């Protein structure tokens, strides 16, 4: 059961053959313009009026170019009957307006952490083992044609944020999962001493992305830009991401959304200038397993 | 046995090699996969996705969020340049550290078209035309518009559209280019200018960011697989 | 509905025991035969129950039939500094089936090894292997034997007729005789020899609860471990 | 002779490896097999076994018979545990000695249901019933009725059937547990309640025993071989 | 000759190829829901009134699923004529009757040990160098329905019993062999010290099962509950096993009969309450190999 | 002087295949690991040394850990085990895709335990981003020749 | 060369094997066979040869001719045994040195039946009845005719026939037995005795002589080849 | 040019393939009731007047069952025309009779050397340098019905008899080669100590069948019984038996006869009693070659 590969010739004077000697495929060798070769990395857009359950919205990226989509039968795991909410906790749910400054260094958020208080989204994450969904995320910043600023946002899979301490990974689950206020970038690593009280919080430098990472390579990860003179809002539509059909929901965060000043805010000669961020989260194809009493994670 | 003779070579450990092996853990049943989103065939699919270009590595920006900013303002015309770059993706400062620059660190050899993009974040009420030039390197690098001018160039209309792309071709006297500084295959000189001026109107401001991407086309490749030197383990 | 995609071929009796446990180290020196502190020759029972992990996995059944996997891996060291230095040894590990022969000096005639099967290795090699078939005078391995091999007669006395309880030929498998081949260097080499034994083409019958305490010897004998379980809350989780 | 190369590996020894040797004992006429009842061609054949469940492990029960009887009476209603469990069944101390527990020990990854039976050990003439719970991990253990029947849960009639069976479904994150005390793969959570009383007539026993077994079901499989901690071998 | 056999992949990026180079096949390297996969090994019961011979009794498994049967022709190693007493041997006799007590820890017999004595199967079994028979042991305990009490039948093959010394495997034919009486199991491990008259003798350990193994565990091996809320009786039918298709009955016991209290007898409020426990076994398929003058073990 | 060394499996005791493999959040690969050993005298007096062998096994998390360098353990019945002989090309070994997900995770944004109300600071406290997704056991090293007077 | 991997066994000599090497002889003109008469295949054929029973090993016998000769007489009629036996091929003294003993003595297994003959060497003018008897084992070996009479026995009128031959069939309880003392695989008794007595006219010895011979049966194999007892070398 | 053979396989879990690389063979591994299977090693019976020449004679072996033959024109190794006497040589001859006796120990002769000086047979061993030849050996001995006794005569292929000295194989031609005379057994060994004039002579222990074995074991030879009270002879049929087709007489023996008492002789109640033992020989497809002068071996 010979196998005869053909060669590449490169500097010329053109088979070779192979054989497998081991039953474990583990011990066989390796057998080896503007279009973009990868069109899903490089935030494929969906191509108006969103409508999620009793919930309207009236610049929209797919990430990684695939939709949210339920558990196939031939990938599910857990072999309890799963619950899926439908228009109960697949809505539209509005967190807490932030205001942009000329000073902001940007916000970040877990998902689904930033949803863990939301109707009945949430009843169905604590009262659960095991749950899933993807998300619709619309940023809205609207501002006059006479101010001018860049916000970057961007969905990181696996968003992990470095600590603010010697110790490693140290960041408690508190300040971990800080819910629908989020937590904001800072302009430099400040580092804490207070060996007695530790805060064990995360300290995330912007331009290091809070991961150790340069900012200006964030938008390998899903991304849109809200460019005031051009556009109001930014729509970003996750699907489910993990190294597993479906997980824990208090334990794991799928995604984090991180929104940076690209281009600092600014308006006419006032330099006393806000205008508020508001952020939308639905929760798309969500189904859960696993029921038991209710889970009431420590706070504080 | 079979009579068999042990050529050069035999006993050696090479780290490039591909052989077959025994398996530790003979019968392992493997856990089958799942169709996770974002899947990575080629490193190439990496250096094609635009990231910013940090062009603004002064000393009071660099290492710090202004770096990605190039201030234009609503100043009268003049020649002189706004930001000047070399056509050194892996070895150039401002290029090496982004997502193109890290990926071609890792190589030896690179070749194909780059793909410039740069974003205007001013006011709607801002006006302005600028010039973005690539001049093939031999000469000396353009230090007006009078000379950026005569090489390759494209005309960028703000106030029409926020973002301008430029293509720099491949042009080069050896098939690959070298991912370090050499100057015999220097890859040429970029610039930007101000064709007209910037305008805005009154209760506008007047100094606003632009910034900058790069990224490579669908005809760029890379070779010599080598260790970079943008990561390091002291002890 | 879910798609169960998933084997268990990790789990059968084959892969169970596709492994190489080790089951005797075998001392014997390099040395002059005038020095009565050196075992220039060792002999081994052959069993596996010098060791508890194989057997234990083994004696999960009652019943088994199988080839057997032998590895040799030798190691050897000086044992003083001085007295100079050695050249590179060669072992004898002779096969003594019941009945052979078993050598009582290091060099005496039966290492001519004319009809029992001898392996030959030298150091530095990779490790020795040889393959052995099923050798069982019965149809299978009597894992456990609860029976005798003599029964006693009315009317002789107490010391006839005795045996001890489970042990019968079933398991006589021979010993293995191993020897350093080099004379004596002026220096004293110590030399041990590790067994390491897979059960390949594997077949077993009537399994048994495992091992819970401690091996007492080759029976299933106990003496010491004989609280094997901890303490644990009736309602705590 | 034929060239040849010593790849890296060569004069390795792989416990785990597979390959042919030399006869020592060459035609040797082998006894052929008889027709032996009881063959096992699975070691999860016999996980699958129920066996006795140590459950009441305390300080003067365990290590005696007792520790494997839970004792039941008729005292009025109540809604705190009759006995409690985790589903860990290679760690915990009340199944990891089960043939099932034994088994496990002997794998690094498990993965699949498992089948929990009670079996009711008082008169003919006692009635009562009860209420078998398993929790998903994740929550707080729960604590009384009101909490282990918002889980899974069978409600069992002793005076109607002497034994009850219940399987704890396969629910994870992961496709396998490890086969060790983890937090990020616990199991959940196991308990016995009384849903009414026990109710017996007078000249009638008032304390009864009942018994635990657990065994794997036909969806159960492990993985990755290893050594166990239940067997050590002093000197 | 090569064998191209197929290989199992898992991560993927598929046939290997074997071939044996020694005339002996011992040098080849290795080739590699309630349901119950193994269905013999759960105790499967026959699935009344049993007559054998001129005995009839009026809840049963099946050891591995394997009724009793005579040699095939194909699996015989003694070549003189088989003697099959038939009715004669192949019938039911009652031992003696044991009393099960609140500290009862257990019983144990052998077979065929425990009918050595009986009628003419005994007779042949001492008459003859080889002998083979299955069995049907029944056993018997009734109770009203206001007694509390389970036992946990066992039939063990090769059920060898720890002994009480420090001298391995020292227990003498005598003890080993007390036929119909049989021994009992003790809540303990009790060393024997006496150097000068040791009583060479079994220490069965009923937590430990007599042989160092968890007596929870016991239930691999064939058995039957004998709970006295609903059953009187329990049946378990026996195939011959040993790895001889016929062996010396006199020196090998091919199989135990345990007898546990799962759960301990009681009654009312009367502490003193005993029950009978009467076991009556019916070798089967009997065949006697080797006949001779009679064979006369030692006894006490 | 150290007879045994047990060292945990992980890629994050050095950087460059660390940041390699950082590049991207999940990956499912076979890993083939090879072993480059090396051997030297501390001292010239006290004579010399034989070929020494190398007993290299790996311990699968729950398996029992050696605590001497010649104590049960090694007797490998079940852990696989490699022995290697000075002097011979370097030894190497092939493993499958071995993780309990379904690929594996470079990172992971979540904690093993979820801390619950009303319980201790002291209890349901873990790492962030520690889980058992990356607990692949260890490897423990051994010489198997007894010592020299060197 | 070709990519090769040194397996654990390489380099050993294994005394058993079976490999090719080279020829020291190169094209050596080996002289062609005859027809050689006794042509020998098989070790068994010559365990099946009849051979002489040392039989008679008692002080003075032994190391001479008279150790062959068993002594018959004319007395009356007892039931004391003639001569005993053990059926231990290899291991009893009197079968030992008997070419089956010396070929079993090669081997550690042995099965099948065997085959006795009594040559009766007495005048003509003799006549007798004897009874030769095989009992198997487990019982106390047969003292007198009364007990061996109830195993397998022939009866031989030494008046009619000069030889008796008696198969003592296989019955054991393993398929082999060890062909040495073993208790567990003890093979049985032999003996034989009086029926009637020896009847001699006037003028004709009173005592006389028979001689024993032991062969192997056609279903007769041996296992497992190893070195004999039989022969030593001193220095 | 692959074998692929089919192993044996044995304990279950089946082609080997071998190749020979060398042009040698010699460089090739090894490729590997009362009936008897060696029906020729167990001294096969001619199945009277046996009429050879002018001589007749009125219990017949024929060694390995092959019968006197001439050499084959295909294993020929001589090139001379072959000399065959025919009748004038292949005739019974008688040697001298021996007498047995109660304390006889036996008596040997080698063949040809026994008819060296018998009529034309003699003339043409010694005036060849090549002979080859059967024969048939008639041993009679004669006794009433009262007399008792057995004989075994053995014909044994290189009957090489152990010397009477320290010195290894040191028995002198003169006495390996006595005649018809032959020589006789001796019950035990005397080591012959004149250093002076060594007899360089035999030492045949009877039971030692003199040559290091126990006779007892000389029954693997070609043989037959002699029994007084059932026959009066014994015929052997030598076929011609060597490592070659032809060799020279006067250097080599071919066969040995040997005549031991298995039983005493033995009458009424005379301790005096002797019966005489006759050997008469009759060589058989006689072929001679190389013709020259006479030789004359040296005597006494
Ligand atoms: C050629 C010299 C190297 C040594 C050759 C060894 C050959 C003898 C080994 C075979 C004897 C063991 C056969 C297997 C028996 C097992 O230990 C138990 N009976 C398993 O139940
Ligand atoms: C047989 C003795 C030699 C040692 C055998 C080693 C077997 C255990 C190695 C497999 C465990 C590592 C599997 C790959 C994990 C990677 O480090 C990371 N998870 C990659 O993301």
């Amino acid at each position: 059961g010979a196998q005869v590969s053909s060669q590449k010739v490169g500097a010329h004077e053109i088979n070779y053959t192979t054989i497998n000697y081991y039953r474990d495929s583990a011990s066989n060798a390796a057998s080896k313009d503007f279009a973009q070769d990868p069109s899903k990395f490089t935030e494929p857009v969906k191509d108006m009026q969103l409508t999620l359950g009793n919930s309207t919205i009236t610049n929209s990226v797919v990430a990684y170019g695939r939709w949210p989509e339920y558990i196939k039968d031939s990938e599910a795991n857990p072999v309890d009957q799963p619950t899926e909410p439908a228009v109960a906790a697949c809505r539209f749910y509005t967190l807490d307006t932030v205001t942009w400054r000329k000073e902001s260094r940007g916000w970040w958020w877990k998902l689904p952490d930033a949803l863990k208080d939301m109707g009945l989204f949430g009843q169905n994450m604590f009262y659960h083992y095991l749950g899933r969904a993807g998300y619709t995320v619309h940023v809205q910043c609207n501002a006059s044609k006479f101010h001018q600023g860049a916000l970057g946002v961007f969905a990181v899979p696996e968003m992990c944020l470095a600590g603010d301490s010697t110790t490693h990974m140290f960041t408690k689950y508190e300040n971990a999962n800080p819910g629908e206020k989020g937590g904001e970038f800072k302009g430099s690593f400040t580092l804490d001493t207070n060996a007695t009280n530790p805060a064990r919080n995360f300290c995330p430098v912007d331009y290091l992305f809070g991961s150790g990472v340069l900012a200006g390579n964030a938008f390998v990860y899903p991304h849109q830009i809200i460019n005031l003179r051009t556009n109001n809002c930014a729509t970003l539509v996750l699907p489910y991401v993990n190294s597993l059909s479906i997980d824990s929901m208090t334990k794991h965060n799928n995604w984090g959304i991180a929104i940076l000043p690209l281009a600092p805010l600014d308006f006419a000669t006032e330099s006393s200038t806000e205008i508020p961020i508001t952020l939308t989260i639905a929760p798309m194809c969500c189904e859960f397993n696993g029921l038991r009493n209710i889970t009431v994670p420590r706070t504080q | 046995g079979l009579p068999v003779l042990n050529t050069p070579g035999s006993n050696q450990y090479l780290t490039a090699d591909n052989y077959q092996s025994p398996c530790a853990i003979p019968e392992f049943d493997v856990t089958p996969p799942i169709d996770i989103p974002g899947e990575v065939r080629n490193m190439m699919e990496l250096a094609e996705i635009d990231t910013m270009i940090p062009l603004n590595l002064t000393n009071q920006r660099k290492n710090t969020m202004d770096m990605y900013r190039v201030e234009l303002n609503d100043a009268a015309h003049s020649d002189t340049p706004i930001l000047c770059l070399s056509l050194s993706p892996a070895s150039d400062p401002r290029l090496a550290h982004t997502m193109l620059g890290e990926i071609l660190n890792y190589y030896t050899h690179w070749a194909g078209s780059l793909k410039f993009t740069f974003l205007f974040c001013g006011s709607m009420m801002a006006t302005g035309k600028l010039l973005v030039s690539y001049a093939p390197p031999g000469a000396e690098a353009p230090k007006s518009r009078k000379e950026a001018m005569l090489g390759t160039h494209v005309i960028w209309d703000i106030g029409l559209q926020s973002s301008c792309t430029m293509v720099v071709p491949w042009i080069s006297n050896t098939t690959y280019r070298l991912t370090i500084n050499d100057s015999f295959t220097e890859g040429g000189y970029i610039s930007m200018f101000y064709q007209t001026r910037v305008v805005v109107p009154l209760s506008t401001p007047r100094k606003m960011d632009i910034l900058g991407f790069v990224s490579a086309c669908n005809d760029f490749s890379v070779r010599l697989l080598r260790d970079t030197t943008h990561i390091s383990q002291e002890a | 509905h879910v798609i169960q995609k998933r084997t268990r071929s990790e789990s059968t009796v084959e892969s169970f025991f596709a492994r190489g446990a080790c089951v005797a180290i075998i001392e014997v020196d390099n040395d002059a035969p005038t020095k009565r502190a050196s075992k220039l020759f060792s002999i081994w029972k052959i069993t596996y129950k010098d060791t508890v992990q194989l057997r234990r996995k083994l004696e999960f059944f009652t019943y088994s039939r199988f080839d057997m996997e032998l590895t040799f891996v030798v190691t050897s060291n000086y044992t003083d500094a001085n007295n100079g230095h050695a050249l590179n040894q060669v072992y004898q590990i002779m096969y003594i089936p019941p009945g052979a022969p078993i050598p009582g000096k290091w060099n005496d005639y039966t290492w001519q090894t004319s009809s029992n099967p001898s392996l030959f290795y030298t150091y530095g090699a990779p490790p020795a292997r040889i393959s052995v078939p099923y050798v069982g005078i019965a149809n299978a391995y009597s894992h456990f034997y609860d029976g005798f091999a003599k029964v006693p007669l009315a009317g002789q006395a107490s010391t006839e007729g005795d045996s001890l309880y489970g042990a019968a030929s079933l398991n006589d498998f021979g010993s293995l005789a191993v020897r350093v081949v080099n004379d004596h260097n002026p220096t004293k080499l110590t030399s041990k020899i590790r067994v390491y034994m897979k059960p390949k083409h594997v077949r077993v019958w009537c399994p048994r609860p495992p091992r819970a305490v401690p091996y007492y010897g080759p029976g299933v004998d106990y003496k010491d471990g004989l609280a094997p379980l901890p303490e644990k809350g009736l309602t705590t989780y």
